[PDB]
RNA sequence: AAUUGAAGAGUUUGAUCAUGGCUCAGAUUGAACGCUGGCGGCAGGCCUAACACAUGCAAGUCGAACGGUAACAGGAAGAAGCUUGCUUCUUUGCUGACGAGUGGCGGACGGGUGAGUAAUGUCUGGGAAACUGCCUGAUGGAGGGGGAUAACUACUGGAAACGGUAGCUAAUACCGCAUAACGUCGCAAGACCAAAGAGGGGGACCUUCGGGCCUCUUGCCAUCGGAUGUGCCCAGAUGGGAUUAGCUAGUAGGUGGGGUAACGGCUCACCUAGGCGACGAUCCCUAGCUGGUCUGAGAGGAUGACCAGCCACACUGGAACUGAGACACGGUCCAGACUCCUACGGGAGGCAGCAGUGGGGAAUAUUGCACAAUGGGCGCAAGCCUGAUGCAGCCAUGCCGCGUGUAUGAAGAAGGCCUUCGGGUUGUAAAGUACUUUCAGCGGGGAGGAAGGGAGUAAAGUUAAUACCUUUGCUCAUUGACGUUACCCGCAGAAGAAGCACCGGCUAACUCCGUGCCAGCAGCCGCGGUAAUACGGAGGGUGCAAGCGUUAAUCGGAAUUACUGGGCGUAAAGCGCACGCAGGCGGUUUGUUAAGUCAGAUGUGAAAUCCCCGGGCUCAACCUGGGAACUGCAUCUGAUACUGGCAAG
């Protein structure tokens, strides 16, 4: 298997360099509520294969630039 | 004369032109004991088992007095 | 190199070495890779006195580990000669 | 470390004989037991919960001749150990070598027995033991050293000892002056006007 | 800061060296410290017998 | 400072000077190869390339350059000497 | 078996209830101060100035890499004063060894410190693009040449630190050449890369009779593995502030060169116009992090000394060189601040190594011993080095033991104190009389921490060999700083050894006397203006005890920041009121999903600590065996009610 992660796009124009947001629900350390948690990663996709709105699958990888260590693998949903 | 004991450590004899170090100091000799805590002038340093106060010379007692303020 | 040696863990005048493998360069009671027994130069002729995980010693001795002269003597005295 | 002060007075405060003068006659009196532990001893001070709570644990301490810090530790240990912390306090307390030596009758008073333990005048299982607080296990055998086997003290000591109500969890002799802590004493076979929950709750607040 | 000088009688004056202890006086507002008798230039209380540890008075030669 | 392992200082100076002239020279051959690359003179490139290979390779063994640098140099220079030459 | 444990009280009022602050009882401390002070065991000891530093010590070591002789010894290319085989001069590097020099390995370890660092670190968990001395498994190499140089020598400069010219020499120093794959580059064809010798012994055979030659032990080159170490990447967690809301040009990405051990804006040119931020960027302030420590019933709060892991720093700022490793605590260069030496031209240095001084401070130690043990550096080894370490010195700073006696002793002495003058109390306390001798003291004896190394001798271990060399038995001498060790046995004599706080309520413990809103006390309420249990003394008492108080400090009590676990009509508290973005929350049915949630499994969660059961020091503290624990993170695989997503209502 392949340690991977879903998450939608955001920010388009960067030239084979899409950035992906990864929500996650987590319990609050003291008070117990589960709260949202965005996590923005600088992803690489050779030949701009996607764009804003897209729920995308990614995996961790070799360094490609400053804050950019994740490649594009699949895509799921796109249009608006 | 203070009812406190002291522990000898380093010892020096001023030797014309060199502070030579010594480990022992016999009777009939003079020297300076380094590091002794609360020893003022006129005090007797004796054996703790065979304790004695010695005569202690005299303290000339001043003849001139003056007020000083720290500028 | 890695080595098997004694780390002093007793108490003043009542030592208790710990046989343990480590990078020679670390401190004696410092960073170690793995413990492999103990040697209690006291205990008298009681219930225990020494203990050597000889398999693990031998294991490490296999990857080019070396033996501290005092540990060597200890191994060559826990027998394993017949 | 030891107390050292006038011993009957202590008993006089507690309003009981704590056998600090087990010695011989009287069993108290020729003391004026109670009615004046001081100049104002002759009064009826109604004392608070905290007072009796104190007085009671204070009682136990004087009986065995154990001081606060060590006694605290005895309580803390007693606490940790499984079972009614109240009673197994007394267990450690009773298992003290010096106590055992008195309980076996090798010494007239608990204080006397202590002096004995101190003077290397007692051995346990073959081994000599100096310290009064040596914790005695079951099947251990406390015996008097030959060097000082039955001299004046210990004679009279074993003598009036046997004329006292006697133990159960250990068996004495008198010929070889040796005995065996046969087993730990149970709470049933030791008591009187001595409670615990008082002295237990005291160290718990 | 201002500091109390408990005990009966004292030396202490303009250039004395002393030791401040902390501790207020519910009678002198703004006085929030005590002087520690018997440390440095501050002599102990004269002839005091009960509670000499405070007031820095050495045991009267038994 | 007054610890005879100061001879260490004087030794490493000798060392720098040694490493100095060699590593100087090595570089000046790697310079030569690119000279062709820039000039366009396709022959001169292999001429010098094949001239520097022994230097660079040796220097890796001598341990004043250590392995993959020697690798990388001739590696990507190959990748350049025949990209038009 | 194994984190199984939760107390309240005082104080607002004439009194009451509630509210609410303040205060107290507990535990803890790297403490200090005051009074007092016997021992021992284990432990702790500059928390402030990361302030400056005299002096000594803290890194050396190999002659088995090389030329070598200055000293030390023996032997002397061999000799006197004659003291004829005992000497001390003069010569000889012969041998032991060894000053200085080349070389090698180490100096990047060990030890110190907490300045810097709010994330260039740290903790947990993952990851791919890397190098890695010594130790190691494996395959082959180990050919043949060459140019130099310290030392040294002759002149010559300095006060010194340092040297300056000229000439000569050795090597495992250095550089070609040959050799060249399972190595590097390459699609391949092919190109191309290394190194070193040194010792112990020895039959013949041979010899310039130095050795060659044989053998054995080491060392050198190369490559692929291993082991250990390190570099690099991502995610979540890791203080306070919005009276800091905007930040950002190598900024964010791409391409191509260059670069490093390695991935990468690490760098450079060009091109896109991005990148970060209210899920707190930016900017300020404080801070080394964790294991853990203290408190707490827990959840929490507080904290990061001692031990161990990790990071950073080495007078200050900056920089590289050497090297496997450093941008180097006791290295180099440059600048600074400062100090020191000078024969005035010039030189030298950085205790946050150990000890120690000055200074700051309420406050923190000896300019000690030994490498004997453990462990590190070099060495074949012996050995040498080792202020790591093992010990000792100092301080009640703490924890734990023990002692400072034990029994007996009355019309209950005297003295003091109270008293209604009958007495009562101190008080079995004292004295006296029996008794004991721990610990101190004096004398004897005496474990254990020592396992090893050195000679010898016996073993198809070798090899041409009964040599040399390796292993192991056995044998004989021998290796401790602590050290007058622990511990044991003798000997004398109760002998050397009790204080501190408190006694109005909370709060365990009461009177007289002095004093008279004075002198003073006081944590809180409040005592004192003539019978003060509250001030000061005394007698008596209570509590702790070699300590006791006081102060400083954290948690508790405090459900008084309330997640657990609180409140807002009048006690502090509903915005004057509506509309509304972001966010939080969301009726009812089916299917699906499987993020949250749940279940199981595997790695993991360093050791020490805590806890359980044991074991070892006479006990305990302390030390130790094994477990439980580490309530966590990650991954794979499952479960589908609830939550969330998607589809149709
Ligand atoms: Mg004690
Ligand atoms: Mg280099
Ligand atoms: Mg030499
Ligand atoms: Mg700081
Ligand atoms: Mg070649
Ligand atoms: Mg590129
Ligand atoms: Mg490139
Ligand atoms: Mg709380
Ligand atoms: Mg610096
Ligand atoms: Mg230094
Ligand atoms: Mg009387
Ligand atoms: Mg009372
Ligand atoms: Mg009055
Ligand atoms: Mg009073
Ligand atoms: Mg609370
Ligand atoms: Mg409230
Ligand atoms: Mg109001
Ligand atoms: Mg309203
Ligand atoms: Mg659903
Ligand atoms: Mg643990």
């Amino acid at each position: 298997k392949i340690r991977t992660l879903q998450g939608r796009v955001v920010s388009d124009k960067m030239e084979k360099s899409i950035v992906v947001a990864i929500e996650r629900f987590v319990k609050h350390p003291i008070y117990g509520k589960f709260i949202k948690r965005t996590t923005k990663l600088h992803v690489h996709d050779e030949n701009n294969e996607c764009g804003i709105g897209d729920v995308v699958e990614i995996r961790e990888c070799r360094p490609l630039s400053k804050t950019k260590s994740w490649t594009l693998v699949r895509v799921v949903e796109k249009a608006v | 004369v203070k009812a406190a004991r002291e522990r000898f450590g380093r010892i020096v004899q001023m030797h014309a032109n060199k502070r030579e170090e010594i480990k022992e100091v016999r009777a009939g000799d003079i020297a300076a004991a380094i590091g002794l805590k609360d020893v003022t002038t006129g005090d007797t340093l004796c054996d703790p088992d065979a304790p004695i106060i010695l005569e202690r010379m005299e303290f000339p007692e001043p003849v001139i007095s003056i007020a000083v303020e720290p500028k | 190199m890695v080595t098997i040696r004694l780390a002093r863990h007793g108490a003043k005048k009542r030592p208790f070495y710990q046989v343990v493998v480590a990078d020679s360069r670390n401190a004696r009671n410092g960073r170690f890779i793995e413990r492999v027994g103990f040697f209690n130069p006291i205990a008298s002729e009681k219930e225990e006195g020494t203990r050597l995980d000889l398999d693990r010693i031998a294991h490490w001795v296999g990857q080019g580990a070396t033996i501290s002269d005092r540990v060597a003597a200890l191994i060559k005295e826990v027998n394993k000669a017949a | 470390a030891r107390y050292l002060g006038p011993k009957l007075k202590l008993s006089r405060r507690e309003g009981t004989d704590l056998f600090l003068k087990s010695g011989v006659r009287a069993i108290d009196t020729k003391c004026k037991i109670e009615q004046a532990p001081g100049q104002h001893g002759a009064r009826k001070p109604r004392l608070s919960d905290y007072g009796v709570q104190l007085r009671e644990k204070q009682k136990v301490r004087r009986i065995y001749g154990v001081l606060e810090r060590q006694f605290r530790n005895y309580y803390k240990e007693a606490a940790r150990l499984k079972g009614n912390t109240g009673e197994n306090l007394l267990a450690l307390l009773e298992g003290r070598l010096d106590n055992v030596v008195y309980r076996m009758g090798f010494g007239a008073t608990r204080a006397e027995a202590r002096q004995l333990v101190s003077h290397k005048a007692i051995m346990v299982n073959g081994r000599v033991v100096n310290i009064a607080s040596y914790q005695v296990s079951p099947n251990d055998v406390v015996s008097i050293r030959e060097k000082a086997k039955k001299q004046s003290r210990v004679k009279a000591a074993l003598e009036l000892a046997e004329q006292r109500e006697k133990p159960t969890w250990l068996e004495v002799d008198a010929g070889k002056m040796e005995g065996t802590f046969k087993r730990k004493p149970e709470r049933s076979d030791l008591s009187a006007d001595i409670n615990e929950h008082l002295i237990v709750e005291l160290y718990s607040k | 800061v201002t500091s109390y000088i408990g005990g009966e009688g004292h030396n202490l004056q303009e250039h004395s060296v002393i030791l401040i202890r902390g501790g207020r006086v519910k009678d002198l507002p703004g006085v929030r410290y005590h002087t520690v008798r018997g440390a440095l230039d501050c002599s102990g209380v004269k002839d005091r017998k009960q509670a000499r540890s405070k007031y820095g008075v050495k045991r009267p030669k038994a | 400072n007054i610890k005879s392992a100061k001879k260490r200082a004087i030794q490493s100076e000798k060392a720098r000077k040694h490493n100095a002239s060699r590593r100087s020279m090595m570089r000046t051959f790697i310079k030569k190869v690119y000279a062709a690359i820039e000039a366009g003179d396709k022959a001169a490139a292999q001429k010098a390339f094949n001239e520097m290979q022994p230097i660079v390779d040796r220097q890796a063994a001598k341990g004043l350059i250590h392995k993959n640098k020697a690798a990388r140099h001739k590696a990507n220079l190959t990748a350049q000497i025949n990209k038009l030459a």
